[PDB]
């Protein structure tokens, strides 16, 4: 009966809170002060709430789950029941775990040696990493492309297989048709009377959302491959992809290290306030001071006071250990602190903001039961702490709070500036992330077969985002496993949809704010009705459908493209203009090597 | 460590009737089923404890409480304020409450 998962669910919600509580403070203490004393004190606590969990998770199938009707105790009680693994036999569930780490730890200890030196080797965050971000030299940034798929993504093609092949037994024994249609689980909702969302229609609302940016991607295309002519002559043709080797890092997911060969107007500094922060004697503590102002601008509540003596703000006086991480930390009970070590820089003055958006977000849902205590799906999280971050690195903002001249002129040729900085790393990583997640959607499901993994990889890669690789690669390689979410584990449909729900959240908040001018100089200080439309949201959690959530904000059911494309059309204004004497598109016939 | 000493009563058959008390440890009874006191699936120990901790927000932190109830049954009389008196003088025309 219903009235008994009630009483069920509030025994678990006052055991949860303090076991969940002492299990989060210790791995506080293990991040801020690193002895092994205190990581075999976090392992054996964070192994008495893992425990605890499958103890209650195996309680709650004794209530059925469609003999319930209030809405918000099956929502807890479906978050409760998930079997997840386990589900498996007991010698396939530690062949998985098996392969799970052997795929990690090959990720962070491969090493890639010099053919002219074999005493040296490279680790692929230290010294190949910068390779990839700082070279000009198109034959070592060809050597450490090939050399880092052909030696470590070897290793992975037989353990990625094996993968694929355990992930859809868990998958298909939870009732889903594969594992791609478990990841879809995020966003699906059942039965709240014309909120519905289907795990099939996430597919249809990427690829029709897509469909709208591919004319403002292909002219960056454009722009960015007349402008690596110049730098890379005799290697790059005028109608065809981009090599694959030449994009900035090492896979192409940010193009945001194309900066300095791309900038349209080099003799104009993009506005930089760094040194008029060491001009004032501006401490550690007037960058998260500037940024409670901020908030408290808008109508938000003030950080709660014990945020200012347990959290800490540096690496400390100490030569201290303690993994230096931007973090915001939720350890519960009403104890909120944020872990960094900041510098006296524009960048973690911008961070800061960022941080504390996500400390906002779980200060305003800590009146929900304990299962709802989320973000809404798996993208409104960070979506809105950039939203926090954009509204205060305008120039709008810094001449009001005291750090830019009086007499400062803003003119357009350092909009363009502005703009094209954020292009290369907003509009340039969204064909990356919607080809990678089709890619996976359709191996789990088995439209590929693996004797075509790598053929259809590289299909989708001339014909989606216009990328061609400098080298054929057979089936003995595995390419996208040399990414660290594909072989970690991780879902990546994600950043997608926080790109695109970050738009509509800003555009909805300046329409509140009575702004007038472009969308990108908009900043929401010092009203108070656009915070009450924050405030809105901030405080569901998941104790709503997410499409519910959507529109007290921004009013609609679905997520849309269009906020995103009013932010730059300043830039796809100019970039057509640009783009009068050139061919705008690819062809998916040539090659580096083709000749 | 958390101070596991401050108990409060999370389950009970029936509201308290006002200034009604309370201290048995019967093991509570969810479902239908009988519970003999033994725990178990709809068979709760009735009352839990605050794990108060130093490094809690406020709303978190241990708040002591006293409520003074001033009652007048039927009597002849009893405590009250405390009753102040005025200097004294003489020789004068005076207004006096002795
Ligand atoms: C890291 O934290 C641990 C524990 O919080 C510190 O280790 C001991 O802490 C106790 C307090 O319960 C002190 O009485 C001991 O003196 C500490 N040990 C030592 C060797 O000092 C540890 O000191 C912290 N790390 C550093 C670098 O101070
Ligand atoms: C079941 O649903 C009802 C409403 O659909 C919830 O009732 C509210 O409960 C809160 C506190 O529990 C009250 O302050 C509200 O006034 C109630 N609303 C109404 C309309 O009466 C109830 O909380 C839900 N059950 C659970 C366990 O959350
Ligand atoms: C969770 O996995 C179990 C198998 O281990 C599925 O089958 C359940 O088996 C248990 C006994 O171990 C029964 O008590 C349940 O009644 C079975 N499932 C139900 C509730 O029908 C079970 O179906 C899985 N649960 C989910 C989330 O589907
Ligand atoms: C920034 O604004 C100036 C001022 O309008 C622009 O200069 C004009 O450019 C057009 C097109 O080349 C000319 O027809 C006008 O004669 C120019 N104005 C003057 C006063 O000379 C300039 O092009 C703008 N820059 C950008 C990048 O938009
Ligand atoms: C936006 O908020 C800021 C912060 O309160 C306001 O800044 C004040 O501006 C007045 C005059 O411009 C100064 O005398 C105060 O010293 C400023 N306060 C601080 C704390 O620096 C600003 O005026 C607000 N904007 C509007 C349009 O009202
Ligand atoms: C927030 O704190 C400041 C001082 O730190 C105080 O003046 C202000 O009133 C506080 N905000 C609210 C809503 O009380």
């Amino acid at each position: 009966i219903e009235e008994q998962a009630k009483t069920f669910l509030d025994k678990f919600n006052h055991e949860a809170e303090d076991l969940f509580y002492q299990s989060s403070l210790a791995s506080w203490n293990y991040n801020t002060n690193i002895t092994e004393e205190n990581v075999q004190n976090m392992n054996n606590a964070g192994d008495k709430w893992s425990a605890f969990l499958k103890e209650q998770s195996t309680l709650a199938q004794m209530y059925p789950l469609q003999e319930i009707q209030n809405l918000t105790v099956k929502l807890q009680l479906q978050a409760l029941q998930q079997n997840g693994s386990s589900v498996l036999s007991e010698d396939k569930s530690k062949r998985l775990n098996t392969i799970l780490n052997t795929m990690s730890t090959i990720y962070s200890t491969g090493k890639v040696c010099n053919p002219d030196n074999p005493q040296e080797c490279l680790l692929l965050e230290p010294g190949l990493n910068e390779i990839m971000a700082n070279s000009l030299d198109y034959n070592e940034r060809l050597w450490a492309w090939e050399s880092w798929r052909s030696e470590v993504g070897k290793q992975l093609r037989p353990l990625y297989e094996e993968y694929v092949v355990l992930k859809n037994e868990m998958a298909r024994a939870n009732h889903y048709e594969d594992y791609g249609d478990y990841w879809r689980g995020d966003y699906e909702v059942n039965g709240v009377d014309g909120y519905d969302y289907s795990r099939g229609q996430l597919i249809e609302d990427v690829e029709h959302t897509f469909e709208e940016i591919k004319p403002l991607y292909e002219h960056l295309h454009a722009y960015v491959r007349a402008k690596l002519m110049n730098a890379y002559p005799s290697y790059i043709s005028p109608i065809g992809c981009l090599p694959a080797h030449l994009l900035g890092d090492m896979w192409g997911r940010f193009w945001t290290n194309l900066y300095s060969l791309t900038v349209p107007f080099g003799q104009k500094p993009n506005i930089d306030v760094t040194d008029a922060m060491v001009d004032q004697a501006w401490d550690a503590q007037r960058i998260f001071k500037e940024a409670e102002k901020f908030f408290v601008s808008v109508g938000l509540p003030n950080m709660t006071q014990g945020f200012w003596e347990n959290s800490m703000l540096t690496d400390p006086g100490n030569v201290q250990k303690a993994v230096c991480h931007p973090t915001a930390w939720d350890l519960g009970k009403g104890d909120f602190r944020i872990l960094m070590c900041t510098k006296v820089t524009m960048d973690d003055f911008l961070t800061a903001h960022h941080e504390m958006g996500h400390i906002q977000y779980d200060m305003a849902y800590a009146a929900q039961p304990f299962l709802l205590r989320n973000g809404a799906n798996e993208g409104f999280h960070e979506a809105v702490g950039e939203i926090m971050s954009l509204s205060a690195a305008t120039p709008k903002h810094l001449k009001s709070i005291g750090l830019l001249s009086p007499d400062f002129q803003e003119d357009n040729e350092t909009e363009i500036n502005f703009l094209l900085k954020q292009a290369l790393t907003i509009v340039g990583t969204l064909p990356f992330t919607y080809m990678l997640e089709k890619w996976r959607w359709m191996v789990f499901k088995g439209e590929i077969p693996k004797d075509q993994w790598m053929k259809k990889w590289w299909e989708m890669k001339r014909e989606i985002v216009g990328v061609v690789e400098p080298v054929p690669h057979d089936e003995t390689y595995c390419d996208p496993a040399s990414l660290f979410h594909v072989s970690n584990d991780y879902s990546f449909i994600r950043y997608y949809t926080r790109t695109l729900y970050q738009f509509q959240f800003q555009e909805a908040l300046c329409q509140a704010a009575k702004h007038e001018g472009p969308l990108h100089k908009c900043d929401i200080s010092n009203s108070t009705e656009a915070g009450q439309k924050l405030f809105n949201m901030l405080r569901l959690g998941k104790s709503e459908p997410w499409t519910l959530a959507l529109e007290n904000v921004v009013g609609a059911k679905n997520m849309n493209v269009r906020p995103l494309l009013n932010y730059f059309e300043p830039l796809f204004t100019w970039l057509k203009d640009q783009n009068k004497n050139s061919f705008v598109g690819w062809s998916t016939d040539w090659s580096p090597y083709a000749d | 460590g958390g101070n596991y000493n401050y108990l409060y009563r999370l389950f009970r058959k029936s509201n308290l009737k006002p200034f009604e008390r309370d201290i048995s440890t019967e093991i509570y009874q969810a479902g239908s089923t009988p519970c003999n006191g033994v725990e178990g699936f709809n068979c709760y120990f009735p009352l839990q404890s605050y794990g108060f901790q130093p490094t809690n927000g406020v709303g978190y932190q241990p708040y002591r409480v006293v409520v003074l109830s001033f009652e007048l049954l039927h009597a002849p009389a009893t405590v009250c304020g405390p009753k102040k008196s005025t200097n004294l003088v003489k020789n004068k025309c005076v207004n006096f409450n002795f």
